[PDB]
């Protein structure tokens, strides 16, 4: 497959995501799943006014991830934009 | 000199005598604690607690072991027991020392090239530490769950890892005594999970009914550098036995003059039809102690030869058997 | 100098002994297999126990970063001998040494077959002694790895500028052309040369990505100067691209007067951000070992002074000093450990100045901070001092941050002033925010800036004057393109909006900061403006995945992909609130029978799983025959938000109270006490809260339920089949504001997580497939039919 292709394709993949995600439901639950399991994601940062989606990590890591991240060691970080400001732009306040 | 790549694991030389004289030139403890060093020195402190003992009773080998109704012992332990067992005049005790400490050298050697322990995470590390857990290393104690319920929890851990980074229940010291041995980042992912489970040492549910109250254990890492007892071991055990072959080393039944009880079974290693120095490897390397029912013979008396005194296997034995009226002696 | 340099070729090339080669040519390295033995005893010799590095039952043994100087040392070192470099060798000094990564390359394993090239920068005759700055290439696969580089120095006095040339790689420069003279400027230099004469230059930003290549006459005037690089414009999404070329040529010059222009007329663009504070990371002992044999034998680096007395005693050295290479590998190792938690693949760049000389068994303290970020990658700096606390190794790392997945917040969350303070203390939020203002000033006559800041109840559009009459046509421009029986139809978002309309007004109870079309653009630009300051201090890691809940999908797509300019995301977010404001009648005033609540199944009974709230809501909304669906899946057995008729809503939010109420456990009294009949007793319970919300208020309040909690009344069923209507024309629409060439394919395969298909984005005939499967999509069906586009 050519780039340019792949690009025309790319486009018409995309353009109908979210043509009908629009009036299909949210599957926060896999994707989720998908950032958690798939790809053992150590550093979960929200975008955002309020800690909303990292509320949601907080709670589907207590459900079923308790005994995933224990077992691999898998220490893990929920951060919001808008609560944890010091954490996400490395700036530890003048404590050493 | 003698073996092959031997030279490659003693990164700061086994110049034992020159240790002992000038403690300034003895290697960090890392070093003196990594298994082909230590195994054998362990082995020697036992060999000669054996001989003060001896010495002073005004005994030969072959005089001591002959007052022993049998003899055994905890993981290498078993090495220098049976080594006790062959023993007779002094003329002839260093060729059983020679026995004992070329077995340990080899298990030490081979046991280290199969599993050489690495560098920890850091993060790992100062975790371990700040929740009053250990060091991290490849064996995990863990007071007062019984096995099938620490069995559970390995369960548990094992079943998100793969073959090569699972844990095995490696000891079974007593009734709620166990040791996990496996890679020490795995055995960390079991101490996570069982920290979750376990209720703070001090929290008082002294007015919180008995049935509904929570479990309350210990579990620290062992001062070891080598996860015995555990499938990581089995390549060496091949290997150790044809080094034995080559360096003239085997125990035949004949010459053991006293019952050796085997760690696995609580069996006589004379009763065997294979290789006895086999099956010691074999008992070492990859099959769990279950220390109780080895230590299932009667007598009044045990003495403790094995290293660490009080902190040692002699008082664990105690604590297994008090009320059996059993004394064990610290040697 | 020959003779010195005969020894040397005959300890460290394995090679025919001639030193009549340019410096100009690239050097050639033996192809090289990396093996379990050469990994160990390398690893053993630097002291470095990174587990990554040692054999373990299944998992591939990697090589550490180090490993290149071993591989590229016999490359690297040649480029030192040619006879118009000519340098005494016992008086030689490495002075650095690093390796980059260059991206996307994974590390090196045993597997690799890795063959080196090594040219040679810069030669330049200082007045102490004569620099050599080389530049290896490690490729496998036909594919460049790593990039090494390593500084020499011959001690002396060298003359020979005809054998001095130097290739430097200029910081890129950037310049914003405001006035036609800024451009008459620039015409006016022989040396800038655009593509297109014609291009329009006005109010564009170019960059000058810019190598200098220089040879001397004498110490201070330049034989020859050359300056070369492409000259890019600075696009709406970002993106710089190509559209001239910067090509200076001179003789005798004492300057280059290109950066000279540059520097004085432009800015800069720095890769390194510093922090605001060194974070501390660790300080940490060492030792140079007892003897450098084991060292040179791994390493190929037999050089006598480090082995032998006499030539250390020769070479005028305070003993056989410790390899530069090891004290390298070794702090290497350290900072590999503490710094990158003994991930050895985290560890991208490493450089390394070599101070002072260190004696074998000599103690090293080496502190260690974070200090910056480099596109997402930490950039460590470290300095290693002797017993006598002398500086000896200084030097930086780039580490990967752990591995990062970015999620942006949907509709709900939005307050009055948000994302305001960011926009006082950072350009580039302002920058963002000051786009999109001015996008909807001129456009559609009112300012986002002002309905964040004041949140007004009320606001009205006037269309007076050229100007006013200008902003009313792109209010009536804005139309639904639907394809009905072939042609063409056209359909006004606007209707009350003419050509004899004065104004018109947004209305909402308790401010238009809630009104969704304002709520969307505002929300998605607080949060792209917070991205782009986080872009902006190098904080984002170049691997990150994403995903937006809802309308974040659009922000996220934004801030990561850069698919659409500022302007058209707000454009196309902002006709999306618009769609999803007319496809619900409010008829009465600013309300509909239309809204949406949030569920927790956990709360009805602890055994009321996703399955019972997907069958529960499947039935009201079959049987009662008003539609009522499950819209967002949010959090598993916890968190669910069904949308639809608020009769519908009135009827599952109580329906869960009696099954509460009841007590009842389905698992038991699911198959064993009732298989499928249960139907019939789901009914039973439906109709009894049925027609008790069959006539209401038929505006009606909706009430909580235990399990259920009614959203801040928000009027509209988002992601329910009810918006099906506006699909075809958003879709027709979403087509002409996402431009096809915007869409780096790079940046979003295996990284942007859809709310579609929770899958992450890949361009395969299975993504298309799984697509369709949840669609039907006609443009999708013929393009999986005829997945034949892999040939040309």
């Amino acid at each position: 497959m050519k780039p340019e292709v792949e690009q025309e394709l790319a486009h018409i993949l995309l353009t109908e995501l979210l043509a009908y995600q629009f009036a299909s439901p949210v599957r926060w639950i896999e994707t989720q799943d998908v950032f958690l399991k798939d790809f053992n994601t150590e550093r979960v940062v929200e975008i955002g006014p309020s800690p909303t989606l990292a509320g949601m990590a907080q709670r589907t890591l207590k459900n079923k991830y308790e005994s995933y991240d224990a077992a691999l060691s898998l220490h893990r970080e929920i951060l919001c934009y808008s609560k944890d400001a010091k954490e996400i732009y490395y700036t530890p306040d003048p404590s050493e | 000199r003698t073996t092959l790549d031997a030279e490659k694991v003693f990164t700061q030389g086994l110049n034992i005598l020159e240790w002992l004289e000038n403690p300034s030139n003895t290697p960090d403890k890392d070093y003196l604690l990594s298994i082909p060093i230590s195994c054998p020195l362990i082995g020697v402190i036992q060999l000669a607690h054996y001989v003060v003992t001896a010495k002073l009773l005004g005994f030969t080998p072959g005089e001591l072991r002959s007052y022993l109704k049998g003899a055994t012992g905890h993981s290498q332990g078993l090495v220098t027991a049976v080594a006790i067992a062959e023993t007779d005049s002094w003329e002839s005790f260093f060729v059983s020392v020679r026995k004992a400490i070329t077995v340990l050298f080899f298990i030490g050697v081979r046991c280290y090239e199969a599993y050489p322990n690495t560098s920890l995470p850091p993060s790992i590390l100062e975790d371990s530490l700040e929740n009053n857990e250990g060091v991290p290393s490849p064996m995990l104690s863990i007071s007062n769950l019984t096995q099938e319920q620490v069995q559970d929890y390995v369960n548990k851990t094992n079943s998100h890892l793969p073959a090569g980074k699972q844990v095995e229940i490696s000891l079974v010291n007593g009734a709620k005594n166990l040791v996990v041995s496996g890679p020490p980042q795995s055995l960390y992912g079991l101490n996570l999970t069982l920290r979750k489970a376990k209720a703070p040492s001090g929290l008082d549910q002294s007015r919180i009914p008995f049935s509904e109250r929570k479990l309350k254990f210990s579990n620290r890492f062992l001062p070891v550098a080598s996860p015995f007892h555990s499938h990581l071991l089995v390549p060496a055990s091949d290997l150790i036995n044809k080094d034995l072959v080559k360096n003239n080393v085997s125990f035949n039944a004949k010459d053991i003059q006293i019952p050796v009880y085997d760690t696995f079974d609580g069996s006589d290693l004379r009763v065997l039809s294979g290789s006895i120095s086999e099956r010691i490897v074999d008992c070492i390397i990859r099959l769990p102690v279950k220390w109780e029912t080895t230590t299932q013979f009667k007598a009044t008396h045990i003495l403790d030869f094995g290293p660490g005194g009080a902190s040692g296997l002699g008082v664990l034995t105690h604590r297994n058997k008090d009320g059996t009226g059993v004394r064990v002696i610290v040697a | 100098n020959q003779r010195i340099k005969e020894m040397y070729w005959k300890l460290w090339i394995d090679e025919p002994f001639n030193l009549d080669f340019d410096p100009r040519d690239v050097i050639k390295g033996k192809d090289f297999e990396i093996t379990a033995k050469e990994v160990y005893d390398f690893t053993h010799a630097v002291g470095n126990n990174c587990e990554d590095f040692v054999s373990r039952p299944d998992r591939t043994m990697l090589a550490p970063m180090d490993f290149a100087i071993v591989v590229g040392w016999r490359a690297i070192i040649k480029a030192i001998f040619p006879n118009t470099v000519d340098g005494d060798l016992l008086k030689l000094v490495h002075l650095s040494n690093g390796y980059k990564m260059i991206p996307g390359a994974k590390p090196l394993q045993v597997g690799d077959v890795v063959s080196t090239t090594a040219v040679i920068e810069s030669v330049v005759n200082q007045p102490t002694g004569k620099i050599v700055d080389v530049v290896g290439t490690l490729s496998r696969n036909g594919k460049p790895v790593m990039e090494v580089t390593s500084s020499f120095f011959y001690r002396g006095n060298y003359t020979d500028f005809e054998n001095t040339f130097q290739k430097t790689v200029e910081p890129v420069y950037q310049m914003h052309i405001k006035t036609s003279k800024d451009i008459a400027v620039l015409r006016s230099k022989e040396w800038f040369q655009l593509d297109d004469e014609d291009f329009d230059l006005l109010n564009k930003t170019l960059t000058f990505e810019t190598e200098t290549e220089v040879t001397f006459k004498n110490a201070n005037i330049f034989s020859s100067v050359k300056c070369f690089g492409p000259i890019k414009v600075e696009l709406p999404t970002k993106e710089t691209v190509e559209i001239g070329i910067v090509d200076y040529e001179a003789g005798a010059s004492h300057g280059n007067p290109v950066v000279d222009f540059l520097k004085r007329n432009g800015s800069t663009l720095e890769q390194k951000v510093n922090l605001e504070n060194p974070i501390p990371i660790a300080v940490l002992d060492s030792y140079t070992p007892s003897t450098n044999e084991p060292y040179a034998r791994v390493s190929g680096d037999l050089n006598p002074i480090h082995v032998s007395r006499h030539f250390a005693s020769y070479a005028n050295l305070p003993g056989t000093i410790t390899h530069g290479m090891f004290s390298s590998a070794s702090v290497r190792a350290l900072i590999e450990n503490w710094a990158a938690d003994s991930v050895s693949s985290r560890v991208r760049g490493y450089t390394c100045q070599f101070v002072d000389m260190v004696l074998p068994n000599t103690a090293l303290k080496t502190s260690i901070q974070h200090v910056g970020m480099i596109n997402g990658r930490k950039l460590i700096k470290f300095e290693t001092r002797n017993e006598d606390d002398v500086v000896v190794l200084t030097g930086e790392a780039e580490i990967e941050q752990p591995v990062t997945t970015f999620v942006f917040t949907g509709q709900g969350s939005q307050e009055q002033g948000m994302g305001m303070d960011l926009y006082k203390t950072s350009k580039a939020a302002q920058d963002v925010w000051n786009r999109a203002d001015n996008h909807f000033k001129d456009t559609y006559g009112f300012s986002i800036l002002d309905i964040v800041i004041n949140n007004p109840v009320n606001l009205t559009i006037h269309f007076g004057g050229e100007k006013g009459k200008r902003i009313r046509e792109n209010y009536s421009a804005m139309i639904f393109e639907t394809i009905v029986d072939g042609k063409l139809k056209t359909e006004k978002i606007f209707k009350e909006i003419n050509e004899h309309s004065t104004s018109y007004t947004f209305r909402s109870e308790k401010g238009l900061l809630s009104a969704t079309q304002f709520t969307q653009p505002a929300l998605t630009l607080m949060e792209k403006a917070a991205f782009e300051d986080l872009k902006s201090k190098g904080l984002i890691p170049a691997d990150a995945t994403f995903a937006g809940h809802s309308l974040g999908e659009y922000a996220a797509l934004a801030s990561l992909a850069d698919v659409m300019s500022i302007e058209s995301l707000v454009e196309v977010v902002f006709y999306r609130g618009m769609t999803m404001q007319v496809a619900v009648p409010r008829d009465e005033l600013g309300r509909s029978n239309y809204g949406m609540i949030a569920i927790n199944p956990g709360r009805v009974a602890a055994s009321f799983s996703q399955e019972a709230l997907q069958y529960v809501v499947e039935r009201v909304g079959k049987r009662t025959g008003w539609l009522v669906e499950i819209v967002n899946y949010n959090v598993e057995n916890q968190q669910y938000v069904a949308a639809g008729d608020l009769r519908a809503l009135d009827t599952v939010t109580n329906v869960l109270n009696f099954i509460k109420l009841q007590k009842i456990d389905i698992i038991e009294l699911q198959k064993s006490l009732s298989l499928e009949e249960v139907e019939g007793h789901l009914f039973e319970i439906i109709d009894e809260a049925s027609k008790k919300s069959a006539v209401k208020p038929r505006p009606l309040k909706l009430e909580r339920g235990f399990a259920c909690i009614p959203l801040v009344g928000i009027s509209v069923p988002f992601h329910s089949t009810y918006l099906m209507n506006g699909v075809k024309p958003f879709k027709s629409f979403l087509k002409k504001n996402i431009i096809k060439e915007n869409v780096k394919v790079a940046r979003l395969a295996g990284k942007y997580i859809p709310n579609l298909t929770a899958k992450p984005f890949q361009v395969t005939k299975e993504y298309f497939q799984d697509v369709y499967d949840l669609t039907g999509s006609e443009p999708i069906k013929e393009i999986i039919d005829n997945w034949e586009k892999y040939e040309q």
